């Protein structure tokens, strides 16, 4: 069991589609990295100016669209690949 | 006009060999009068003709992968669709949209453009076996 | 169905004119992406220094100029393009 | 019909001068393009940290000199050059 510290949230990638609008399957570089997770552990939240703290917005079991960057880090933990990411990556919720 | 006045003229040209005009009429009255007839060295000891009907360029497949009958070791399509692309084709995204088209069909391709990359190589290679779309390069 | 987060929002840019003052059409580079947009979704708002949350002055339904930036993502949803980025990127609405 | 967001004003540049100071007509890389303009629209107001906004200085119908760079951008409307700049890019009004 692993939990973030203040405004982080940690993500698992989607696997890559092989098969897009049709039959064809696609290989090599054009099979980009997916860009969409599945939150598993959420923080308590950001520490304000003033002090004090207010909760994420994303809750756990939501499906996120986030943006790959330096501050995106990624972990192998329990042999499983996961994201360790910041809450300000997190572009949008899916449904 | 008549193929034995060519034929004559062909074996007195030659230094008076028969065999020679009647090949050469005979090559005339197959490839038409539109054609054209070259002569190059053989292998064996006697004279052959080959004739080809209709056209055929220097270029042949871009991976052996696409053969799809092994005996011979040729790439046999019926009815296919021929994309004729006047550029480099080195990104397969620009390809989906006809890919797909002719998935739909269900009809061969065959792509005949300046070069193929490696990356759309592959992926067409990978889409003729899988058994999706039936493609040549 | 999609909702940013925060001061987020989701435009579709307009698809590119042909024509130009005149019957003559632009093929290639002369004819540049579409600066103006379509809003689909509205995030909640910015988070303040304080903690309270402002709304976005853009409404769901309105016509945007943006400005095209590092900032602006592009993800596809749906099998359709459409742009994430932040309120501060939008310049002006249309009417 | 277009009116700016937060602190933006949208500017129309006034035409380059030739004859200059006599008779001497100038043409070419020595008649720098002018940088003084025409307000036609103003945001409502810039948000300060607290939450309220404040009125901007400048008024519809005032003419103002402005600093080009990278922050003022130009864009089509009704098939007239206009710029969208912020409002910290005006250094002075005339009159």
């Amino acid at each position: 069991n692993i939990r973030p510290l203040h405004d982080r949230v940690i993500v698992k990638r989607k696997e890559v589609e092989t098969k897009s609008a049709g039959g064809i399957v696609l290989t090599g570089s054009a099979a980009a990295k997916s860009t969409r997770g599945e939150v598993l552990a959420v923080g308590n939240g950001r520490i304000l100016e003033n002090g004090e703290v207010k909760p994420l917005d994303v809750k756990v079991g939501d499906i996120v669209i986030f943006n790959d960057g330096y501050g995106v880090k990624s972990e192998k933990i329990d042999n499983e690949e996961v994201l360790i990411m910041s809450e300000s990556d997190i572009l949008a919720i899916v449904e | 006009s008549d193929s034995k006045a060519i034929a004559q003229v062909g074996t007195i040209s030659a230094n008076s060999d028969e065999t020679v005009g009647k090949l050469i009429a005979e090559a005339m009255d197959k490839v038409g009068k539109e054609g054209v007839i070259t002569v190059e060295d053989g292998t064996g000891l006697q004279d052959e003709l080959d004739v080809v009907e209709g056209m055929q360029f220097d270029r042949g497949y871009l991976s052996p992968y696409f053969i799809n009958k092994p005996e011979t070791g040729a790439v046999e399509l019926e009815s296919p669709f021929i994309l004729l692309a006047d550029k480099k084709i080195s990104n397969i995204r620009e390809m989906l949209p006809v890919l797909e088209a002719v998935a739909k069909a269900g009809k061969p391709l065959l792509i005949i453009a300046e070069d193929v990359e490696g990356e759309a190589l592959a992926t067409l290679v990978v889409n003729t076996m899988r058994g999706i779309v039936k493609v040549a390069a």
